[PDB]
């Protein structure tokens, strides 16, 4: 019955950057949620510890900002320098 | 009032800030296998400044007018370019001159 | 090629909406009925805006007067721009196979000859209707033949 | 005018590079 | 991707197809409210009037 | 494209000598594939049918002509998809009637006179390639005698 929880449900589609390990380093594919009556009984008779500290990650992740519009103007310099500003801004978005 | 025009040559160009996609195949989970996902946005978005820091400076670079020999009326306070358009374009063609 | 198939273009216009866009990604496999062999037609000429008389929408059994006079193409594959068919009097593909789409209740087996009928069915009149341009694509139904006997059959008795 | 104010002229648009490729199933909302 | 495994003889169906999927944020907030009475509020400022 | 038939084992000496005979014969499969066993070709796919079950199950089936044949398949190709690609293949009579150049031929069910595989424990029945102006009179005639 318990590999019917977790065979019952079509795997993610994300792969994240950091992942949920063993002290060996082999991944980790679910979590189930019980009561703690629940818990401590499965533990004992059914189900086995196989390991019993893991590595979780610490830091959350951040963004890159992946194209905006392009708004600009100057007060007037020849007109063609309106471009080249253009580049000052698209070169502080790297 | 005249008769030779200057007249640009060149079409105009662009800088693309386009939304960029990726697609790399990655063989292994890693975490610096998978952080060069990330450094192939910042190779690409790079790119877009190589191209765009070309297109600025050749259009500076360019030659931009010529001398066209063409009829211009003035009317009131302003050039008029004044233009009949059947014997260049739409002559021998079996076209109606719009 | 030339002999062996032949892909027409029904261009898409400039002015088309995303809930419009995408209603004609489904009908990738359909029948769809050109007026001439041409290479290049618009969606006007497809629709059933075209498919009006004098002034007069006709009805199921004129449906099928008008169909005999036209030419049963099947769209290959959509693109953004135009639609890409075939015309079925001229040949199919160069490996001669065309997928076709299910739109009966009705299953199909091996060597069965199809017959196309229209929307008649209850439940069935589906028409993909494209509110920026006002088009209505009124698809009809690949049957058996067998069925297609029998439909044609009861409509002209009825009358 | 040496007082006035230009701008940038925009060009936003929807390019679809990977339909011409292979097929696509989209949905109806997709700014993608 | 949709992947793909390859059949033998005549070909009768596919071409090599995309999935564009999107799916829509839902929003909400978290609140956690903290009080600090005058008794305390001079006693960390500085110096009175 | 060519489709294989593959012969199951056990063939006597008589036995492969018959199949070697049928060397431009049209042969009905079932559905365009690869592998195919001889026993859907052979007439006991078809169960006694009549002259109507037969013309009822030349529609439904696809005609392949047979190629040279192999000592373990025949090798055979279907009229409908494998042809165009290709450019032309050989046809034999089995028919009393000479054929001319430029007539369409269409194929009738044997009315007028059976390879028997006696090993094989299967009969084989093979159409009859006449010309179609002719196939709207046999068939006819013999009609109106009944």
């Amino acid at each position: 019955w318990l590999v019917d929880l977790t065979t019952a449900t079509q795997p993610s589609v994300a792969v994240p950057r950091l992942t949920h390990a063993d002290t060996r380093g082999r991944p980790v594919d679910g979590v189930l949620v019980t009561t703690a009556p629940i818990k401590q009984r499965l533990l004992q008779s059914f189900l086995k510890v196989e390991d019993t500290e893991a590595d979780v990650p610490v830091t959350y992740g951040e963004m890159v900002l992946n194209g905006a519009n392009l708004v600009t103007a100057l007060v007037m310099r020849s007109l063609d320098d309106v471009g080249r500003h253009l580049l000052e801004m698209q070169e502080e978005q790297l | 009032e005249d008769t030779e025009a200057d007249v640009p040559v060149t079409y105009g160009e662009m800088v693309l800030n386009g939304a960029n996609l990726v697609t790399a195949l990655v063989m292994g989970k890693a975490v610096r296998s998978l952080d060069d996902v990330g450094r192939h946005l910042l190779e690409m978005q790079e790119e877009q400044l190589d191209l765009n820091r070309q297109t600025l400076d050749e259009l500076e670079s360019a030659p931009q007018t010529t001398r066209v020999r063409a009829d211009l009326v003035s009317i009131g306070e302003k050039l008029v370019f004044l233009e009949a358009l059947e014997k260049r374009i739409y002559a021998a063609t079996n076209v109606p001159y719009p | 090629m030339l002999a062996d198939g032949f892909e027409t273009d029904i261009a898409i216009p400039s002015g088309i909406s995303r809930p419009d866009a995408a209603a004609l990604q489904r009908c990738e496999g359909r029948v769809v009925f050109l007026p001439t062999i041409r290479r290049q037609l618009t969606l006007a000429d497809v629709a059933h805006e075209s498919f009006v008389s004098g002034g007069v929408s006709p009805d199921t059994l004129g449906l099928l007067l008008a169909y005999r006079r036209r030419f049963p193409a099947v769209i290959t594959r959509v693109l953004p721009t135009r639609i890409v068919a075939c015309p079925l009097d001229v040949g199919l593909t160069h490996a001669g196979t065309v997928n076709l789409r299910n739109t009966s209740p009705v299953d199909l087996c091996n060597g069965d000859p199809i017959s196309l009928v229209p929307p008649v069915f209850e439940g069935q009149a589906t028409d993909v209707r494209l509110d920026s341009l006002d088009l209505t694509l009124r698809f009809p139904v690949p049957l058996p033949s067998p069925l297609a006997r029998e439909i044609v059959a009861r409509l002209v008795a009825r009358g | 005018p040496t007082g006035s104010l230009l701008s940038t002229i925009e060009v936003a648009s929807h390019r679809r590079l990977f339909d011409f490729f292979s097929r696509v199933r989209s949905d109806a909302n997709s700014l993608y | 991707h949709q992947p793909l495994i390859a059949r033998d003889g005549p070909h009768p169906i596919e071409q090599p197809t995309h999935n564009y999927m999107t799916k829509i944020i839902d929003r909400r907030a978290l609140n956690a409210a903290f009080s600090l009475a005058t008794e305390a509020i001079a006693l960390l400022t500085g110096e009175a009037l």
